[PDB]
RNA sequence: AACUAAUCCUAGCCCUAGCCCUACACAAAUAUAAUUAUACUAUUAUAUAAAUCAAAACAUUUAUCCUACUAAAAGUAUUGGAGAAAGAAAUUCGUACAUCUAGGAGCUAUAGAACUAGUACCGCAAGGGAAAGAUGAAAGACUAAUUAAAAGUAAGAACAAGCAAAGAUUAAACCUUGUACCUUUUGCAUAAUGAACUAACUAGAAAACUUCUAACUAAAAGAAUUACAGCUAGAAACCCCGAAACCAAACGAGCUACCUAAAAACAAUUUUAUGAAUCAACUCGUCUAUGUGGCAAAAUAGUGAGAAGAUUUUUAGGUAGAGGUGAAAAGCCU
RNA sequence: UCUCCAGGCAUACGCGUAUAACAACUCGGAUAACCAUUGUUAGUUAAUCAGACUAUAGGCAAUAAUCACACUAUAAAUCACCUAUAACUUCUCUGUUAACCCAACACCGGAAUGCCUAAAGGAAAGAUCCAAAAAGAUAAAAGGAACUCGGCAAACAAGAACCCCGCCUGUUUACCAAAAACAUCACCUCUAGCAUUACAAGUAUUAGAGGCACUGCCUGCCCAGUGAUCACUUGUUCCUAGGGACUAGCAUGACGGCUAAACGAGGGUCCAACUGUCUCUUAUCUUUAAUCAGUGAAAUUGACCUUUCAGUGAAGAGGCUGAAAUAUAAUAAUAAGACGAGAAGACCCUAUGGAGCUUAAAUUAUAUAACUUAUCUAUUUUAUAGUAUAAGUUUGAAAUUUCGGUUGGGGUGACC
């Protein structure tokens, strides 16, 4: 009987109503423990492909205007509404974004490095080595999947041929083609980790249930004596 | 503790449960939640004029009842259709193609009163 | 044992008896001696001789062995060249 | 607490849990009806 | 000198024989929360049966269950922790009652079907599942009689002293004699189990060997078998009630545990700006007494804890036993 | 008409004629009156209260609520309007009663929301009597915890301090345990680099699993040794006792006493006040009790014409031995005996009877996870990729089965 709420087919900026799970599969059995309740929330669709040219428009760099920087219940970072041409869409907001700023989305792998301003999206090859980045994309055209959390940044360690080495926040190095976009700058809410929950009731608001009350080297035959 | 044996009707259950007692519909419900009666859906009683009629509910005990002979398809055919065909056959002006001349109907479509499937009540 | 079998309704023979004893038609039973093939190196020459013999059975053992076999094993057999031909009968027995 | 009152009647629940449409929804439920027909029960379902 | 009661005979049923079937029951309604005259929204059994149980335990294994013509070959060949047990075929034999639409050394209201009925009633559900009737040819003859007849009572309470009776006696009681019954214990009970009384119901079953009675006899038997007096036939036999468990398939979250969706309640006062304070509504249940077949299969009377929050409450939906749920009590799942 | 008491009226859910009149007086109400019972006849009226109620295809949404202004905050928070197509006057159907539902019952129990607090709704005593014991309330001379396991209970009191444990508000064994146990903010360890059904429309400041009071404060040491960024001695490796290579892109840790104010139907200690707890009990009223009228159960029961003392006996005699006593029956009381009745009440032992749990018991284990060899495709010049299956090996989630005997019951020993 369970039907997923993620059924909308068309992008929009209007908030969408969410249904909670409780940690239960579509069968109806618990699969993840510690989930339940919390405040009602609305989903705002985030577009993670920064360089999406508008309809019936050629693929060259374009600019957009920052309308708002807003709090989001569904993430640790904060989001910004940005408008360009005749289209509006949500995106992630960098550390120092302010309302009214203009930002650039580029498709040009400059033969020489392109001067980088926080928040603009460029192919990884253009940026100079050592420049912090976030919202990294593993494959060209896939959409950002890494380093999209609050206060987290990656580093472009090296570039050889058409492949670059990125240092993820965990410090595990990774490699990708140089034709996949990335946006410069650290993610917002640098001080997220400093929060103090304070009282048990606050965790219940976030949708977390309490833990449960309930409270291997086999020796070889010559090791049995001194076990 | 519920009664399994008594009939399920609309007097029982919560408010949102309703059903009919067997009366036929006389109209349609549109959106905007408005009922719209249709005149042709309301049955019309065809009542004859009873002035000067000699028949009454009861019959005299001295009236002789007759031997029962239910009507059959054979009897109807002989009384109505057989005489005309016999005369024409003697004259020779008979053919299978023109059975409609004697009252045969190839199909029931187009008739107001169709004999199968019946499209009228008693 | 089976006094009444499902398929035929008869008694059944215990086949472990048939593999160990011989029945003479008079009613005697013959057997070997337990251990007559085991650890011969540690047995004296007189002890080994006693083991090689064929021996008779007691009255109570004969009674039990009769119950555990059917009549087919108790009939008269006429084998040409039988080496037990002379032991199927009793002679000069007052009893 | 005092027991003995576990039946809190509700017609919507009763018809959904044990009703005719519910019994016919699965093959196991259809066999429930067949057994009660062979016994001769006057009441096949709720 | 009679009350309560008792007497009764047929409703039907049981096992065989025979035979395939062609029964598929006015109008209307019903798969929707069945029995609601018309569109929304599609519809569909199952991979090998297991365990109990026997082997005096249990682990390979255990007839029927899991069907393929009778009689014989034969409990033979073969298989088997070679042990409990299991077990063929080749090859012989057979037209069978054959209108037997019929039969009974079968039951007669606690019997025979559970049945007057799968009803009443019990359970949320799957499911479990009763009791009983009696005149005569005629009731358009007022419902018939028949029986010192069960226990229980009445007619009619009792009269020093004793397992309640026996020997007696002119005399009912007085005198004499006398440690209730069954089972179990050491052959013993003032030991300890069991029994208020009446009526009906309620528990030893098989033919290998032996003994007895007959037929025929070096042969017996109505085909297949046994025989150095045998062989054929008859008669003669081995109980009842009672677990905790184990496995297969259904049915259950209207109680309770947790979750999803849509809704709802919170006075007055002091603080502040809150899982703060005092204290109603409401939710819970510290301590004492009463109650103990109770008003109640967990209550009542007082007294107590929280009471804007991890609060309480309503409606509908979800998770199912090799499982679910759990602020873990091995708690809860009618 | 009078005396006294103080949750009532509607809706939802549920129930299904219990509704009203007449007639009956059998059964039902635990008794009468009267009916809630039996029979017969009647009843609830809606385009507004309530339910059900099918035109189609496209395009599109940054800005809570709380008197919403000011005002901030954090847990981030209820179809409309347009563009075209099509149709072009309508009221049928169903709910509506009641003293009512879930609890075996006319059950001192449970039951959501709105309005209101007496203008609505009701009756604690069948008649009589004033004993014991039992239950509940109120008053008490002088004394004031001397009571008791304990100030339990009660009081003209309802206040103060200190110790143990746990930080705090919360949760738990429905029906013998509410706590010092569980959870909890804080702190710490382990695993994981990724998309279209959970985690999550999320991405290392994230997610899952687990442990544990916090806070500060002492105790902090497996860096290779000595020289001193430098040389030897070590160590680890090779090439042959010789010869090379490597060890300068780093650098310890493990306890205690702490508590910290607050908080608690938690477990103790103490002072003051207070009192019938006690010295030492008494008086009154209500319920019960007793007598009259009506209706009318339960455990229990071998038969009983059912006595005391000494002796005998299985710690044991109404019934046996020896003595003694002794007209017959009811009503109200006490609890020594009838090893008094119901105990699903507990301790000890046995059975080739069971079940739950733990493993390092035996036997298996295509749960997963790995490999290997074939098979089937790709390539490759043999060769590396993969793999609807078969055979091996490695892990073990699980599965079935068992718990020798004599030595008091154990504990070490033994023993067959
Ligand atoms: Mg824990
Ligand atoms: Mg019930
Ligand atoms: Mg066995
Ligand atoms: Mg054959
Ligand atoms: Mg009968
Ligand atoms: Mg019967
Ligand atoms: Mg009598
Ligand atoms: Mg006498
Ligand atoms: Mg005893
Ligand atoms: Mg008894
Ligand atoms: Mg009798
Ligand atoms: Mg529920
Ligand atoms: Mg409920
Ligand atoms: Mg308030
Ligand atoms: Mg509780
Ligand atoms: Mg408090
Ligand atoms: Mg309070
Ligand atoms: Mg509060
Ligand atoms: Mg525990
Ligand atoms: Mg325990
Ligand atoms: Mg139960
Ligand atoms: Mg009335
Ligand atoms: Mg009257
Ligand atoms: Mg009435
Ligand atoms: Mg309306
Ligand atoms: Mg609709
Ligand atoms: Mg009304
Ligand atoms: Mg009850
Ligand atoms: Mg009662
Ligand atoms: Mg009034
Ligand atoms: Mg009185
Ligand atoms: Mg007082
Ligand atoms: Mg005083
Ligand atoms: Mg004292
Ligand atoms: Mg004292
Ligand atoms: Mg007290
Ligand atoms: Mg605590
Ligand atoms: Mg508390
Ligand atoms: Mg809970
Ligand atoms: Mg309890
Ligand atoms: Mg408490
Ligand atoms: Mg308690
Ligand atoms: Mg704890
Ligand atoms: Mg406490
Ligand atoms: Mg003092
Ligand atoms: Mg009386
Ligand atoms: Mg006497
Ligand atoms: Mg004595
Ligand atoms: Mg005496
Ligand atoms: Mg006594
Ligand atoms: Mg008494
Ligand atoms: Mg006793
Ligand atoms: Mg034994
Ligand atoms: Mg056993
Ligand atoms: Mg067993």
């Amino acid at each position: 009987k369970f039907v997923s709420w993620k059924s909308r087919t068309k992008y929009t900026v209007k908030p969408v109503k969410m249904r909670k799970s409780g940690g239960r599969d579509h069968t109806g059995r618990i699969r993840v423990h510690g989930i339940g309740g919390g405040h009602k929330q609305n989903y705002r669709m985030i577009d993670f492909l920064r360089f999406r040219p508008e309809k019936e428009k050629a693929p060259e760099p374009f600019e957009e205007k920052v309308v708002v920087v807003r709090y989001d219940p569904c993430r640790s970072a904060d989001i910004a509404l940005v408008a360009g041409g005749s289209r509006k869409r949500w995106i992630i907001a960098t550390e120092n974004m302010k309302a009214g700023d203009t930002i650039l989305n580029s498709n040009h792998i400059g033969r020489m490095a392109v001067a980088a301003q926080e928040g603009d999206a460029h192919p990884l090859g253009a940026l100079p080595v050592g420049t912090l980045i976030n919202n990294v994309e593993s494959e060209p055209g896939r959409g950002a999947q890494y380093i999209r959390a609050a206060g987290t940044c990656g580093v472009l360690l090296r570039k050889v041929n058409g492949t670059a080495i990125i240092q993820l926040p965990s410090k595990r190095q990774m490699q990708v083609l140089e034709s996949c976009t990335a946006t410069v700058g650290r993610v917002s809410n640098v001080n997220h980790n400093q929060r103090v929950i304070g009282k048990a009731g606050r965790n219940r608001w976030l949708g977390k249930r309490p833990n449960s009350g309930l409270w291997k080297i086999r020796p070889l035959p010559p090791m049995k004596s001194y076990v | 503790g519920a009664d399994r044996m008594s009939k399920w009707t609309s007097k029982r259950g919560p408010r949102t449960f309703t059903k009919s007692r067997g009366a036929k519909k006389t109209g349609i419900y549109t959106s905007d939640r408005k009922f719209v009666q249709i005149k042709e859906m309301v049955p019309e009683f065809v009542v004859p004029d009873l002035t000067g009629f000699k028949l009454k509910p009861y019959v005299n005990y001295r009236a002789p009842a007759g031997i029962d002979t239910p009507l059959t398809a054979k009897a109807l055919f002989q009384e109505t259709v057989a005489p005309a065909i016999e005369k024409d056959f003697k004259e020779g002006t008979f053919d299978a193609n023109n059975l409609e001349k004697y009252g045969f109907e190839p199909t029931q479509e187009g008739k107001l009163f169709q004999l199968y499937p019946k499209n009228f009540p008693r | 044992l089976t006094y009444c079998s499902t398929r035929k309704g008869k008694r059944k023979t215990v086949k472990s008896v048939v593999h160990r004893f011989l029945r003479l038609h008079s009613g005697l039973w013959l057997r070997r001696k337990a251990g007559y093939k085991k650890k011969l190196w540690k047995k004296s020459t007189a002890r080994k001789k006693r083991l090689r013999e064929f021996v008779f059975c007691s009255k109570t053992q004969s009674k039990l062995l009769d119950k555990m076999t059917t009549s087919f094993w108790k009939r008269r057999n006429w084998y040409a060249g039988d080496p037990y031909q002379m032991y199927h009968d009793r002679t000069n027995l007052r009893v | 607490r005092a027991r003995g009152n576990e039946y809190q009647p509700s017609n919507i629940k009763r018809k959904h849990k044990h009703g005719w449409v519910r019994r016919l929804s699965t093959p196991a439920g259809v066999q429930v009806i067949l057994r009660r027909m062979l016994k001769g029960r006057k009441s096949l379902s709720h």
